[PDB]
């Protein structure tokens, strides 16, 4: 039953491998056309290669970093002066 | 096992044309895997193969009459069917069908010069050009 | 079923089989003789007759396909016959008019998507691969050597990608457009360009350029940090590409220029 | 024309070319590969088939012909 | 008649079901 | 589709030289992978073949003509050309263009025999020895 | 390995090659028979 | 192509393929006659 | 470029024994891997092929001469035999020798109908019986 369980998780993972553009990814994101509804799917099934997958990364880094476009690509030092000077 | 009849034989002239018709009946088992074909047999001349068509749907003809006859089949209605474009005073003689019940896709027997030697056969019709 | 990727006639589906198993005499037999059959009838996955050629590695019916002026998915099989490098098939491929009398094989990717033709597509709906990858692209990708340079000769280049602060307008436009498809972009064009046979066949000090192409990409591996293992990986293909030529020295003269760059700086 | 460095540049680099390949067909063999040499096999009878028949085909002929003129 | 996301999903289900293959073309002898 | 002229006919004798055109018009799309071809009508025989040459170059000549007579096709020219060799006086029929639209790089059926049995074929031009 | 594959698939096209060319020459002999007997017939 | 590892003719182009793919009587042929 | 001439023409009859020469000079360049052969020339009958013998070793015969007749080569002489085993009548003819350069191992067109066929033969020498 692992077994099987582990090909269902690679199934899915690799239908998200295979995504190009963001119009899929967010289409194997959120089950339709930012809910993440199959993020968190796969979150309460600990289906972590999906949400460690970088196709999945890079969208969830986006919404993470969202209206602070440029302080994504600041160093952790930046980051770590900017915790600072918010405390 | 396989008994075959044929029907359709008539008497035209100048690029007419006529569709020659073959029912098979008795055990026809596998029907549509059968090495189908027509075969002539002119008054002064021996036994010339005409047309066959294999279960696959390939199909052969002789270079007499290549081009202007085609063979096809109706595996539901386990049919022959021997269309005939225009004529000539040539295509005049004993058309005799002709089955191979144990054939293959691609069988290399399955031709026109083979006809002749299929393990069944009708009893002919006439066709007068 | 519940997706049809695709009902077929009983002459197309003779056709068909024909086709992807490479019965020459059957498939000339149709072209040549039936009026109502459709050349491009695909099959329960979307694949017409010259695809399941391609796939199949039957170069005579390949041929005879191309034959017809209707045939569809000429660029797919291209990219098809790349990728399984196929190198009779992509010879009769690129004689075909679609690529002898126009230049398609110069076009960058972004010049390719310029233009709404679907010439590379597989099917109704996108493409077998990216649309960014190109012939050439895809030939370095698949470390093609003949097809590399077969490509080359017709003056596919691949393009460097900018750089990855770079404020051009086109770059602004894909980034805010999609920057997810613009980073898979960015990544296909250096792995092209990191492939070995790439370096080999395109340029003229390759030691040079792959030692420089594998620091940009180790920057690039910090910078872009999800794809951190892509640019790592093709980082470690130019190290391994300057390693293979070093170990392929004979005689000092050879070392010397390989360590040297010319011509005892030790440069290199 | 060439320099030095160019003529050992371009010696070593076919000889990179050379190197690749044959270190490309030491790779295992995979399934599409044996495949593909099947559909080799495949076509070759295909087209063996046909010209048999094709050359029987062209005997029977000889016969009907040869048979009218002993007749 | 179908939605945008079915043939989204179309696309990448018959991607997957050629990189599949591909793949399966990819397994040792 | 394809329509073929022929051209160059003339009257040499005692070991000349002839140099035979064909010119395809019409569809003559993909012209470069056609299997082309020569063959010969002799006032008295029947059509004999002459000689044949496929997409990738490959040229078969009938054993009559063979060592003397030599053809070649100019691709970009849709042009295809028969050199005559030293002649004799049986080489002195209705010689006919040939084409075969779709073959394939050596193709068995791209044949001087099979020549006669061409889709598409010119009105033929004549040539006395 | 790739390369002993890729042999057999080089034997394999060149009896390609050598058949179909050796059937090519059987069908040339056969027609040069077609037309020496239609000249005795006719 | 930065480098050229070498225009050959059609004829040569000819006689290289059957070379390579074990085109025998193509080869013998242009060994014989060309 | 092969010269090839022949020797050893005589006259027995009623089961003898005769041994033909064959002196290949000239280019004679890897005269070891050459398809030799002799063929024969009847007074009133067509060029007929005798025996063949390929680079390997290979002989192959004609069924008229096959059991009596065999052929043998000294590569290092740059010579063809034939030896011939009990006459007859029938074997009185012009006998050529023939030799094909460009030949392989097990050649499909090493045969002895080939031979009348081959691009270098010699001045021929007479046997009767
Ligand atoms: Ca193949
Ligand atoms: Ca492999
Ligand atoms: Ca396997
Ligand atoms: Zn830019």
């Amino acid at each position: 039953y692992r077994k099987l369980s582990m090909q269902c998780k690679d199934f899915v993972v690799g239908v998200l491998d295979l995504c190009r553009d963001s119009e899929e990814v967010e289409a194997i994101l959120n089950g339709d056309l930012a809910s993440l509804s199959r993020v968190k799917l796969a979150i309460k099934y600990e289906v972590k290669k999906f949400v460690a997958h970088p196709n999945c990364q890079q969208q969830l880094l986006t919404i993470w970093y969202e209206n602070l476009s440029g302080l994504r690509e600041q160093t952790i030092a930046i980051k770590c002066l900017v915790v600072l000077v918010v405390a | 096992q396989v008994q075959l009849q044929e029907s359709g034989g008539g008497s035209v002239q100048s690029g007419g044309s006529l569709r020659l018709s073959c029912a098979a009946s008795g055990y026809t088992y596998s029907y549509s895997g059968y090495c189908m074909g027509w075969f002539r047999q002119a008054p002064g001349k021996e036994r010339e193969g005409v047309a066959t068509i294999d279960g696959a749907g390939n199909t052969k003809y002789a270079d007499s009459v290549k081009g202007r006859f085609t063979i096809s089949r109706d595996n539901a209605k386990k049919t022959l069917y021997l269309q005939m474009n225009s004529l000539k005073p040539e295509d005049t003689a004993m058309y005799y069908c002709a089955a191979r019940v144990y054939s293959y896709s691609s069988d290399v027997d399955c031709r026109p010069s083979f006809t002749t030697r299929f393990p069944y056969s009708g009893q002919g019709t006439q066709v007068t050009v | 079923p519940a997706f049809m990727f695709n009902s077929l006639t009983a002459e197309e589906e003779r056709f068909l089989d024909a086709a992807e198993y490479g019965n020459i005499p059957v498939v000339r037999k149709m072209l040549e003789e039936s009026k109502t059959l459709n050349v491009n009838c695909v099959d329960y996955m979307g694949q017409n007759a010259l695809q399941l050629a391609v796939g199949n590695e039957h170069l005579e019916v390949t041929e005879l396909l191309l034959k017809k002026e209707n045939l569809a998915r000429i660029g797919d099989a291209l990219l098809l016959a790349i990728s399984k490098g196929y190198v009779r098939i992509v010879e009769a491929i690129l004689n075909h008019p679609g690529f002898a009398a126009s230049k398609r094989l110069t076009l960058s990717p972004c010049e390719q998507e310029l233009q709404d033709d679907d010439f590379y597509a597989y099917d109704e709906d996108g493409t077998r691969f990216s649309p960014d990858i190109t012939p050439i692209i895809l030939a370095a990708h698949c470390q093609k050597y003949e097809v590399v340079h077969m490509l080359l000769m017709k003056g596919a280049r691949i393009e460097r990608p900018h750089d990855y602060f770079c404020k051009c307008g086109d770059c602004m436009e894909k980034q805010r457009h999609d920057s997810f498809s613009h980073s898979r972009s960015r990544i296909n064009a250096y792995k092209g360009l990191a492939s070995p046979a790439y370096l080999s066949l395109s340029s003229e000090d390759p030691v040079l350029t792959a030692l420089e192409l594998s620091n940009e990409l180790a920057k690039l591996a910090n910078i872009e940090k999800e794809f951190k293992n892509d640019y790592r990986k093709l980082s470690m293909q130019c190290k391994d590409f300057v390693v293979g030529v070093l170990d392929l020295c004979r005689d000092s003269e050879e070392v010397e220029a390989i360590l040297n760059g010319d011509l005892a700086s030790l440069s290199r | 024309q060439p320099t030095r460095y160019q003529q050992i540049m371009k010696r070593l680099i076919k000889r990179y070319v050379l190197k690749a390949q044959v270190d490309k067909e030491n790779d295992e063999v995979n399934e599409g590969e044996l495949k593909e040499i099947k559909q080799d096999i495949s076509s070759l009878r295909y087209e063996l088939l046909e010209d048999k028949s094709q050359a029987t085909e062209e005997l029977a002929i000889l016969i009907h012909k040869l048979s009218e003129k002993l007749n």
